[PDB]
């Protein structure tokens, strides 16, 4: 008997555009559909646009597009959250789900000329609107700039309309002003509470003459070594010529906000050639604390301060380097990039993710499974090492202890973290899967992925199987939904997927297909994987000299600046002193800054798989609904879980 | 390498005229070229520096321009005095150098040579050697045709010349030819004569002297 | 007052040495540079060498590396620049000049220059000239110099040091084909000026000590 | 001098910004490999340093783009590098460096360097008299040059320094600013703390206020004075208390089951507990999938009462029972206000009513009880016997009244049912004790508008403490009787009367469900339901406040909206004035007046953390040679850690190096190997590094200084010292060999000082008349006088010379009368060459630039071009010598006196 399924993403956002996937298996000729969307509770129609009918041409498989508007029962009434009701009726039959909407409606980002500002000069900005997509949209903004202490003092509300996305604005900073971190808040008309923000320092000060860099030699420090905390000073004119000065230099350790200073720790080294070295005994640290177990250092962190003056006494800087972890071991062990489910009587591949104590991935490091040696994979580039455990049909949660395993290090040293696996339950135990499989390479749009699909069913009702359907999430909705057919005895099959920018910065793939057979059950079996891509722009954007460089130019003098861009782009600048940044460079616009922010914002949560079919698709960030009564469970959560 | 090149590598120009030189190079050399003029047996003159700069002294009708890759002196009215020969030198390179040099001739109208004509000192004579001299005074342009008549015999091969470097004032050349002869061949025969031919000369002037008497 | 003197210049042999020297004065000496430039007989300005003398760092043409150097007494102010296995084509009048700084990023002007010196490689020997009178023949008059035979170049002629310097011409030297040069010192005088004017004429031929002060008048036969 | 660039031909480097380029530009042009290509033509400007550019482009198809910052170095061989500070206090000597710098590889560079001139600015650099030194700056290395200056004028001021470079065409100048500024320090102040609420002692005359101005008497001139208002809106706006907690109603969704009323007591709780959940929008809490579950309880109730439908369209306990008149009444009731949830019969809601109009009705319009109920306790405050024709009259009326928005043409004569009751009700609402019947009535009525005068009053007034209808015994039948008149309170649009009902049922939390609950869970879930519509979106916050300032030409009458998500504004006043301030309805909000100024002093700004005390003095037996001595210490008794001695010498003069090696070698004390290994000459900076200093007793050192260059004038030396993890509260003195404290020559009174560096009056040879009678007439000169010096007052800063007015020669914008007494002033040094005896006759004339005083504090400065000369008294003029002179001043005096000057 036929069965009519809707997919939709399990957060449906305000004025962009919103993809529904609309499939009749076991149909036979044209169905047409209705796709309607209603306000919840009650119904007020709101989009019941988009109609279409599935033809046997394209295997009784079509989509819809709708958005949805910021109309009246939405905009002012807010603290609560919204939803509203999907509904597709196949020819007669209706099937409906009601989904969470997120009152969200695009991103803004807000970049100021400097980082830091005097009383009395003015500060430029510039607001970059963008929808979902990340790109640019014409809308109404509001946007307040707000004082150290949370005052809102100035005020503006305009639109980005025939503009670009690109909105020009500034402030005059008053002479007699309070001084310290002051706001930027910009947020959409639409949306007061999705509110972006950017800092600014205000204080009296004057560019310096030089910047002092202050390096560990490790990025951390190991409480058991010894030799002590081993750092470098680095000095150096901001037109590049090496100081000549005096340094002293101090460490403390910091145990979350409170700082302790450690005065038997301060040294006056000379700086010769741009550069000097100072070391922290490990004692002049012990006997810094009160407390006389070494251990009770570790999770606590060490900061160094240098304070360089030249030997003029002309000027002089300040830099310090804080957050040096104090660690046990020099590894890290994260089980983010891994699945937290397995299909019993398949091997779990678990993800493990080595890093050094600052976050940055390890390489070469080789990690074990508990109890087994040489069970290992040296991790790779990426910092992920695989570990393929076999599993039994057992529905017992799989608990593994994971251990790094680097030779020179001792037994103390070696990091290690454990997690639970749990099982994917099948449908009235049929012991029926579907297990996706890719490998692990960083993907560039212009190389291809092989998505693997191996169909782990039992042979009597196999031939049932005629194709998975298979949806692709980016950037937090629909990019693409297909089908990977199959034909009897195909027990695997590769679909060759490509990769286009429109996979950046990374994406899930979600694949499921249907049938009867262990009983007369209506069976639905599913799964998902993560795939990340390298992060770069959709785009390119470049500048360099076009001077016919090699020259160093000269103050007043002109010069010719090459701009490789996208073509019809518009493109906006800024030159700052260096001298700056040696006083602060926090709250500078990057473009991984734009990516960190649109991945925190994806609807998806888990690296891949799922509880069971329904717990899948939910992970990913999608609903499923059937009119057999499958169907995924209700969120009304717009965070993740945790 | 860095490879410069001056331009042209002669002019003849009139006086009151606009001159100008240029200097050419391979790659980008920014601002650093310099100019100089150099009188004949003297030491070079800076004018220019740093493209355009006029050193100090240097009159104003002198003037540079030029940045990259193109660079040229100008003189805008140009004088008498201006008679020179004028160098393009580049510091942008670790080794500076001078290029080639521009030879600046002055143009002025028809001048002709005031000839003289001097016999063998007595002095001279007692070294068993006679020379003979001739002098074309002050006279342009520089093309003349000098023959030497020995009793109205002619003869090539016994002589030599000297062509004064073009005069700062007045912009006019003076010549010196020499005849050589044996104190023996020089007293044998008796009418030397000296034969000068020039445009500035309605019919060639002839200067002499009869040998012995005076 | 900024001023620059060579000196040393004369003949030498193939493959043997000389040292010039340019006596700097009117400026600090440690805070410039100074440039040898030479000149073959009749062709281009060809740079040689640099020398800072604060420290005696030296640059240096390559048609002269290996065989020129340049050094410095600093409490003189003078800079040398010896040479070694000089050839025939290394024949050329030597300046010195001072370095002046101009741009920014080590660009440089030369702006005083020294009178320089003549050095001449040739196998042949030192000569001096022979000066005779050229006597004026019976409104202007012209009379002069002859001075031959002699060699290497140069020869200074003068008239009556140098109080007469009116239309005064001393012509290019010529190569005689005997190997020496010589040459024509003449001087146009209003032929009033004969009977009252003295005229002598002041040979001067350093390479040989030659020094000549001949009269010229005309004659009684 | 010769062979040098000359300070006129210098055009210093000015633009120094710390970010520039803030510029859009469109790519255009083809894209040659995908990839489009734009040339910019840019002037970098002065600063020597390293730029960082940054680009970020934006597209319609490939969308935002950052990217990498890109560096570039502008750069000089020789250059200066102008080290000034951020601020500067005025009339407060300092120092500042210039830098330079020589990174030419291989030759010293000679620089002359020079400070311009600068009225703003006391110092060596003159009116007449340029300041410049001579310094030989090594290869790949600098060279402090420091200059002491007082800023004079307060405000944006600017300090040029400039260097040529001898034997080079090389030349350099910098033009910085800084901000000079006055003493005090900023001071917030509140004078006002307002509560603009209007209907609460701000009374019907729409609340009118008054706020005076700032007090401001102790302030320091010349400074500005911005009042700060803040128009707050601390908002319970939106009148709407809390809803009830969703989390509570848990077991209102009761599974309605029974015969024909224990069907609708148990479908009461669950249809009210939607009709809640659907308007406060609180199913995200609750449980969202449990509405799906919850509605077809409600369809169960439905589907299951309409199994007791009565052929005649009537309900009652069983089929067999009569019907009740009541019980129909309440199926309409809970059917109209369930229209919306699920799906109604059309036959069935107005098939009800046909029968309830028709059947029972009295002549009147008393919809009497047929058939009493069994359970009597699902009717409520009806169940009592006392008034039971009056209550239920209104009950029926109210399910007709809720059901007419549907049924109109159906049921024919409904308007008229509705007035006849109206009626009834209406006579006798005076006839009624309890607040129960009292309310019931009333909602019956403000639904046709009908709810007026004493009717509307014995409303208001029947409610105990003015917001509960409570009665006598149970306290079920007084949450019902409110919850009736909530919504007779909502349908009135009188707002000013529902906060108070709301508020008290908000104390009372009854989540109704139990037994015998069926009315007060019915409607007091309706009522604080319609609540949530009806209360007003937008409230107001609506203030008109006009703020009229007499230094203000106009009014400023200011809106104010909740609507508007600032709520607060801020004007800016220039001067200290009383204005009036006057609300006008409704809200709320702060108001107060900050007003911002400067103060005086107080003794202890100067050298808060450290005491510093130099001397120099000259050397013992032996080509000039000093002591300096410094002598520090820090405040409070607890040795300072790691401190910095940096030392400046005067102009020419030099340290011993045997004395400073000597000084490194001691304990606690270090002095860079860099500094040792420098020449004699170049080094006129030094540091010396001590490793402490307490306050127990005082850290003293002292080493020789030798003069090496010759000079006139020369500048003051320095010594400043500080901690290490704190430059900013340092402390510096100067030193001077015939100055102490090295202090500038300035001459200072009250606010602001003269600098006083220049020549003490106008130089002395000749003294002609036809001189006197030249300089007597230049442009500035304001006056000429025959003056008496009655009494001489000295002192240390300034001298205080009393001029009696014999004659007034030349009279000027001081109309001094003849007779009268003028104070000339004069400092310290100039006494030595002045010679100003009492009753001694002068003849003096000066500038209009010579008046330091307001009116009549005046007072005339002696300056560089004031003249002063002595005059011989009357009898001792006629005397051998001195005659000659006593004759050209009367023969001047005649000569003024009569022609004047030609201009
Ligand atoms: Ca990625």
């Amino acid at each position: 008997s036929p069965m009519y399924s809707i997919i939709t993403p399990n957060i449906l956002r305000l004025e962009s555009e919103e993809t529904m996937v609309l499939e009749a298996h076991d149909a036979q000729g044209d169905v047409p559909v209705t796709v309607t969307v209603h306000d919840f509770p009650g119904k007020k129609l709101v989009l019941s646009s988009e109609k279409t009918v599935l033809t046997p041409a394209t295997n009784h498989m079509g989509n819809v597009t709708f958005t949805i508007p910021a109309n009246r029962e939405f905009k002012s009434e807010k603290g609560r959250n919204k939803f509203v009701t999907v509904q597709a009726t196949f020819g007669t039959q209706v099937v409906e789900k009601v989904v969470l909407v997120s009152l969200q409606s695009g991103y803004l980002f807000i970049q100021t000329d400097k980082t830091i500002y005097t009383p009395g000069s003015t500060v430029l900005y510039r607001i970059f609107t963008v929808n979902h997509k990340l790109l640019p949209v014409g809308r109404t903004v509001m946007v307040n700039i707000e004082n150290p202490e949370g005052i809102p003092v100035k005020q503006d509300s305009l639109s980005s309309q025939n503009q670009l996305g690109v909105l020009p604005l500034s402030w005059d900073i008053p002479e007699l002003v309070n001084m310290g971190q002051w706001k930027i808040r910009a947020y959409y008309e639409n949306s007061p509470q999705q509110v972006f923000s950017t800092e600014f320092e205000v204080k009296e000060y004057v560019l310096p003459s030089f910047e002092v860099i202050v390096e560990p030699t490790e990025k951390f420090y190991y409480i058991y070594n010894e030799k002590g905390l081993e750092v470098t000073i680095t000095a150096r004119f901001l037109y590049g010529k090496k100081v000549e000065g005096t340094a002293f230099v101090i460490f403390g350790i910091q145990d979350g906000e409170q700082r302790i200073s450690l005065p038997e720790s301060l040294k006056r080294i000379p700086i010769e050639d741009g550069s000097g070295e100072v070391v922290l005994s490990r004692k002049v640290l012990l006997d810094g604390v009160q407390n006389p177990r070494a251990e009770d250092l570790v999770g606590k962190s060490l900061y160094v301060s240098a304070t360089v003056i030249l030997h003029s006494g002309s000027d002089m800087v300040q830099a310090e380097r804080s957050g040096i972890p104090i660690v046990t071991s020099p590894y890290q062990i994260h089980f983010t990039k891994t699945p937290k489910y397995f299909k019993p009587g398949m091997p779990f591949d678990l993800m493990v993710f080595v890093t050094n104590p600052d976050g940055s991935p390890a390489y070469r490091v080789p990690v074990a499974v508990q109890g087994e040696d040489t069970v290992q994979s040296l991790t790779q580039g990426d910092g992920v090492a695989k570990l393929s455990i076999n599993t039994h049909p057992s529905q017992k949660p799989l608990s593994i202890t994971v251990r790094t395993k680097k030779q020179e290090l001792s037994e103390a040293e070696q990091a290690t973290r454990t997690m639970q696996a749990l099982p994917y339950s099948t449908v009235g135990n049929s012991n029926n899967y579907l297990h996706l499989s890719v490998l692990r390479t960083e993907l560039r749009p212009g190389e291809t992925l092989n998505v693997n699909f191996l169909l782990r069913m039992d042979r009597a009702h196999e031939a049932k199987i005629r194709y998975y359907t298979y949806l692709i999430m980016n950037k937090g909705r629909l990019l693409k939904a297909g089908r990977q057919v199959r034909e009897p005895g195909q027990d695997l099959v590769v679909l060759p997927l490509s990769i286009t920018t429109d996979f950046i910065p990374s994406f899930r793939l979600v694949a499921y297909y249907t049938l009867i057979g262990a009983s007369g059950q209506r069976e639905v079996v599913a799964d998902s994987v993560w795939v990340d891509v390298k992060d770069s722009c959709v785009g390119s954007l470049v500048v360099k000299s076009g001077q016919s460089e090699d020259r160093q130019p000269v103050p007043g003098q002109q010069m010719t600046l090459k701009i490789e861009g996208d073509h019809g782009a518009r493109v906006v600048l800024v030159a700052v002193d260096k001298g700056v940044f040696v006083l602060n460079k926090k709250n500078k616009l990057t473009q991984s800054k734009i990516w960190d922010v649109v991945e925190k914002a994806d609807i998806g949560c888990t690296p891949g798989s799922g509880k069971d079919y329904a717990g899948v698709f939910s992970d990913a960030g999608l609903t499923f609904t059937s009119s057999s009564g499958q169907q995924t469970a209700q969120r009304a959560e717009l965070q993740c879980p945790q | 390498d860095i490879q410069m090149t001056q331009s042209p590598s002669s002019l003849s120009a009139s006086v009151g005229d606009r001159v100008t030189i240029t200097c050419r190079a391979s790659q980008d050399v920014s601002t650093a070229v310099a100019w100089y003029q150099q009188k004949p047996g003297k030491a070079p003159k800076l004018l220019i520096y740093s493209a355009s700069f006029l050193y100090s002294g240097v009159p104003s009708r002198f003037s540079g321009s030029g940045s990259g890759t193109d660079f040229t002196l100008t003189i805008s009215s140009l004088q008498p005095e201006d008679f020179a020969t004028y160098y393009c030198q580049q510091s942008y390179a670790t080794l500076p150098t001078f290029e080639q040099g521009t030879k600046v001739e002055i143009k002025r109208t028809v001048a002709a040579p005031s000839v003289f004509i001097f016999p063998p000192s007595d002095e001279q004579l007692k070294s068993g050697t006679a020379s003979v001299v001739c002098l074309l005074n002050n006279f342009y342009p520089r093309e003349a045709k000098v023959q030497w008549k020995v009793d109205n015999a002619l003869q090539s091969g016994n002589s030599q010349e000297s062509v004064t470097e073009q005069d700062s004032k007045d912009s006019t050349y003076s010549l010196s030819s020499t005849l050589t002869l044996s104190k023996a061949d020089y007293e044998k025969h008796k009418v030397y004569a000296c034969e000068v031919t020039h445009q500035g000369l309605s019919s060639p002037v002839t200067k002499s002297f009869n040998r012995g008497e005076c | 007052e900024v001023q620059l003197v060579e000196s040393g210049g004369g003949l030498v042999q193939p493959g043997g040495s000389l040292r010039l020297s340019c006596a700097a004065s009117g400026f600090s000496f440690t805070s410039s540079s100074v440039s040898w430039v030479r000149q073959a007989p009749g062709k281009g300005l060809e740079w040689v060498g640099l020398i800072y003398p604060y420290n005696g760092f030296n640059y240096y043409a390559d048609s002269v590396k290996g065989r020129f150097t340049i050094s410095a007494n600093t409490s003189k102010n003078t800079a040398y620049l010896q040479m070694n296995s000089l050839r025939a084509e290394d024949t050329a009048v030597y300046y010195c000049a001072r370095n002046a700084l101009y741009g920014s990023g080590g660009y440089y002007a030369m702006d005083y220059w020294g009178q320089g010196t003549l050095v001449t490689v040739s196998s042949a020997s030192t000569k001096g000239p022979s000066v005779f009178p050229l006597a004026p023949s019976s409104g202007t008059a012209a009379l002069g110099c002859l001075v031959k035979d002699y060699f290497p170049e140069p020869v200074t002629v003068s008239w009556n040091s140098g109080a007469l310097t009116s239309g005064v011409h001393t012509f290019p030297a010529v190569l005689q084909s005997s190997g020496l040069y010589s040459l024509s010192s003449v001087v146009t005088v209003p032929s009033s000026s004969l009977g009252t004017q003295t005229y002598i004429c002041n040979v001067n031929h350093k390479p040989s000590n030659t020094k000549v002060d001949k009269k010229v008048e005309p004659k009684s036969c | 001098d010769e062979d040098i660039i000359a300070e006129e031909n210098i055009v210093s480097r000015s633009e120094f910004p710390e970010s520039w380029l803030w510029n859009v530009e469109d790519l255009k042009e083809p894209p040659k490999n995908g990839i489009s290509t734009k040339l910019m033509n840019i002037f970098l400007k002065d600063s020597i340093t390293t730029w960082e550019i940054l680009a970020v482009s934006m597209s319609d198809k490939k969308g935002i783009c950052v990217a990498d910052p890109f560096e570039v170095t502008v750069m000089q061989d020789f250059f200066i590098d102008l080290r000034l500070p951020y601020s500067v206090v005025r009339n407060e000597q300092v120092e500042i460096r210039a830098v330079l710098y020589n990174y030419r590889q291989n030759q010293e560079l000679k620089v002359r360097v020079e400070l311009l001139h600068n009225p703003a600015f006391c110092s060596l650099a003159t009116t007449k008299r340029r300041h410049q030194q001579t310094v030989t700056i090594p290869p790949k290395s600098s060279l402090s040059v420091p200059y002491v200056i007082v800023p004079l004028k307060t405000g944006l001021q600017e300090v040029e320094v400039k260097a040529a470079v001898y034997h080079h065409f090389i030349s350099d100048g910098v033009r910085k600013s800084l901000k000079v500024v006055p003493e005090g320090i900023r001071m917030n102040k509140t004078v006002a703390v307002r509560t603009l609420d209007p209907e609460r002692l701000g009374r019907e005359g729409v609340q009118k206020e008054d706020i005076p101005p700032a007090d401001l008497s102790d302030q320091v001139p010349d400074t500005e004075s911005e009042t700060r208002i803040l128009l707050q809106g601390t908002p319970v706006a939106q009148m709407t208390e809390d809803a009830v907690d969703a989390e509570r109603l848990k077991h209102l969704i009761v599974t309605p089951s029974g015969c024909g009323e224990q069907n609708m007591i148990g479908m009461t709780p669950t249809v009210i507990a939607v009709h809640y959940l659907d308007e406060t929008e609180q199913w995200e809490k609750f449980g969202l999938e449990k509405r799906q579950g919850a509605l077809e309880l409600i369809k169960k109730g439905y589907t299951q009462q309409l199994a007791f439908r009565q052929p005649s369209s009537a309900f009652a306990a069983f089929v067999k029972r009569a019907p009740s008149t009541w019980l129909t009444a309440y199926v309409v009731k809970v059917f109209s206000l369930a229209v919306n949830l699920i799906a109604i019969d059309s036959q069935v809601l107005c098939g009800a009513v046909k029968w309830l109009i028709l059947e029972k009705q009295k002549p009147d319009g008393v919809f009497q009880e047929d058939a009493p109920v069994i359970h009597q306790e699902m009717i409520g405050g009806l169940r009592n016997n006392n008034e039971k024709d009056m209550a239920l009259t209104a009950f029926v009326l109210i399910s007709l009244q809720e059901a007419k928005d549907i049924c109109e043409e159906q049921v024919n004569s409904l308007p008229g049912s509705i007035t006849k009751a109206g009626d009834f009700l209406e006579a006798n609402y005076m006839n009624l004790q309890r607040s129960y019947t009292v309310a019931i009535a009333g909602y019956a009525l403000a639904q046709m508008g009908r709810l007026k005068g004493p009717l509307l009053n014995k409303f208001l007034t029947t409610a105990k403490d003015k917001n509960r209808w409570e009665d006598p015994g149970k306290q079920l039948y007084n949450v019902e009787a409110t919850s009736y008149a909530l919504l007779a309170l909502l349908q009135l649009k009188d707002f000013d009367f529902v906060p108070p009902v709301v508020r008290w049922l908000n104390e009372q939390r009854y989540y109704g469900g139990g037994y015998g609950s069926t009315q007060a869970t019915f409607m007091v879930f309706q009522a604080l339901a319609q609540y949530q519509k009806d209360a007003p979106d937008h409230q107001e916050l609506n203030l008109d406040v006009s703020l009229q300032l007499p230094s203000r030409s106009s009014k400023i009458t200011h809106r104010i909206h909740w609507e508007s998500a600032s709520l607060l504004r801020s004007e800016e006043t220039k001067e200290n004035e009383g204005f009036t301030v006057t609300a006008e309805g409704k809200g709320q909000g702060t108001l107060s007046v900050v007003t911002m100024y400067h103060a005086k002093a107080k003794d202890q700004l100067t050298c808060n953390k450290f005491d510093l005390k130099v001397t120099i003095k000259p050397a013992p037996e032996t080509k000039n040679t000093m002591i300096l001595e410094i002598c520090t210490r820090y405040r409070g008794d607890q040795d300072a850690t790691m401190s910095i001695l940096d030392i400046s010498m005067m102009t020419g003069f030099a340290p011993d190096t045997d004395d400073l090696k000597q000084l490194a070698n001691g304990v606690d004390r270090y002095i860079s190997k860099y500094e040792l290994d420098k020449a004699f000459s170049d080094r006129n900076t030094l540091i010396i590094y001590l490793d402490k200093v307490s306050h127990s007793e005082d850290d003293c050192l002292a080493f020789k200084v030798h003069q090496y260059f010759n000079v006139e004038l020369i500048q003051p030396g320095a010594v400043k010292v500080y901690a290490y993890y704190n430059l900013e509260e340092s402390c510096t003195r100067f030193y001077h060999p015939e100055k102490e404290d090295g202090k500038l020559n300035k001459l200072c009174r009250d606010e602001l000082c003269r600098c006083a560096e220049e020549n003490c009056f106008i130089q002395k040879d000749k003294v002609t008349l036809e001189e006197r009678l030249d300089k007597a007439c230049e442009p500035g000169v304001d006056y000429v006088y025959k003056t008496r010096l009655v009494k001489v007052q000295l002192s240390n800063d300034f001298d205080e010379y009393i001029m009696a007015i014999e004659q007034t020669i030349k009279s000027g914008s001081d109309e001094v009368q003849v007779g009268q007494q003028r104070t000339f002033i004069s400092p310290i040094k100039c006494r030595e060459a002045l010679k100003l005896e009492e009753k001694k006759h002068y003849l003096m004339w000066g500038l209009s630039s010579d008046f330091w005083g307001e009116k009549p504090n005046l007072s005339y400065i002696i300056g560089k071009d004031t003249w002063v000369e002595h005059w011989p008294e009357e009898d001792e003029c006629q005397d051998e010598e001195n005659q000659k002179q006593c004759q050209d001043l009367g023969a001047f005096t005649e000569s003024m006196v009569v022609f004047g000057c030609p201009n």
